[PDB]
């Protein structure tokens, strides 16, 4: 990890229910991406935020109207890890408050993607940053991904990071963009502990649910 | 309720959700962090909850 700098991650979205609980991503003025394990009541969406713990002066604190799971999500296999939430009102997009673009396909192997959230910044230890953490980090193939994580990865998960360790999301970061060239192609979503060696994070393939979103986004 | 010796369990999901467990060499209910998912009984939404079906 590294401090991304101020309003530098313009789509990340901070999930509040009186603390950062979660994070997400701005697909438009008012949808957010976010994990389906991220479901609360009175979600409380923070745009424009760098400091989460002082008030900057960019911030639009917005609540969420709805908060729409994958009809498909599996608690217990974590198969189908996406949610979407309507905002009360929709956003004001400007140059710290931006949306992201969604996929047309799906990234390869080795493709390095941004990372980025306010989650644990220790692998093991306890510490909460105040300001917005990015971490560069390849995709992995499926079959390293799936030898990582023996029958537990669907075709909708895909893994990224170092085999080596020390390098990972961490808790906080769920909901949390991925994204490579531009396009959202994951969802910061679980893994075994963090930042340990031969087990990299595991995130929700994005690239599979575009038209899901689209016409959720659409009729909702 | 055995459940409720049982230590708390962050889980592989990677949310920051402060929740509730019984701790009994503390004889009391105490925060800790759950990520999100897959959660075991010793984990409860509010200290009272907590009290209620642990506080022995
Ligand atoms: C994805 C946001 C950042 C990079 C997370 N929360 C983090 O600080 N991870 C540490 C690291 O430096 O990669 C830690 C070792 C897991
Ligand atoms: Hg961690």
């Amino acid at each position: 990890g590294y401090t991304c700098g101020a309003n530098t991650v313009p789509y990340q979205v901070s999930l509040n229910s009186g603390y950062h609980f979660c994070g997400g991503s701005l697909i438009n003025s008012q949808w957010v991406v976010s994990a389906a394990h991220c479901y609360k009541s009175g979600i409380q969406v923070r745009l424009g935020e760098d400091n989460i713990n002082v008030v900057e002066g960019n911030e639009q604190f917005i609540s969420a109207s709805k908060s729409i799971v994958h009809p498909s999500y599996n608690s217990n296999t974590l198969n189908n890890d996406i949610m979407l939430i309507k905002l009360k009102s929709a956003a004001s997009l400007n140059s710290r408050v931006a949306s992201i673009s969604l996929p047309t396909s799906c990234a390869s192997a080795g493709t390095q993607c941004l990372i980025s959230g306010w989650g644990n910044t220790k692998s093991s230890g306890t510490s909460y940053p105040d300001v917005l953490k990015c971490l560069k980090a390849p995709i992995l193939s499926d079959s390293s991904c799936k030898s990582a994580y023996p029958g537990q990865i669907t075709s909708n998960m895909f893994c990224a990071g170092y085999l080596e360790g020390g390098k990972d999301s961490c808790q906080g970061d769920s909901g949390g963009p991925v994204v490579c060239s531009g396009k959202l192609q994951g969802i910061v979503s679980w893994g075994s502990g963090c930042a340990q060696k031969n087990k990299p994070g595991v995130y929700t393939k994005v690239c599979n649910y575009v038209s899901w979103i689209k016409q959720t986004i659409a009729s909702n | 309720p055995d459940f409720c010796l049982e230590p708390p369990y962050t889980g592989p999901c990677k949310a920051r959700i402060i929740r509730y467990f019984y701790n009994a060499k503390a004889g009391l209910c105490q925060t800790f962090v759950y990520g999100g998912c897959r959660a075991k009984r010793n984990n409860f939404k509010s200290a009272e909850d907590c009290m209620r079906t642990c506080g022995g």
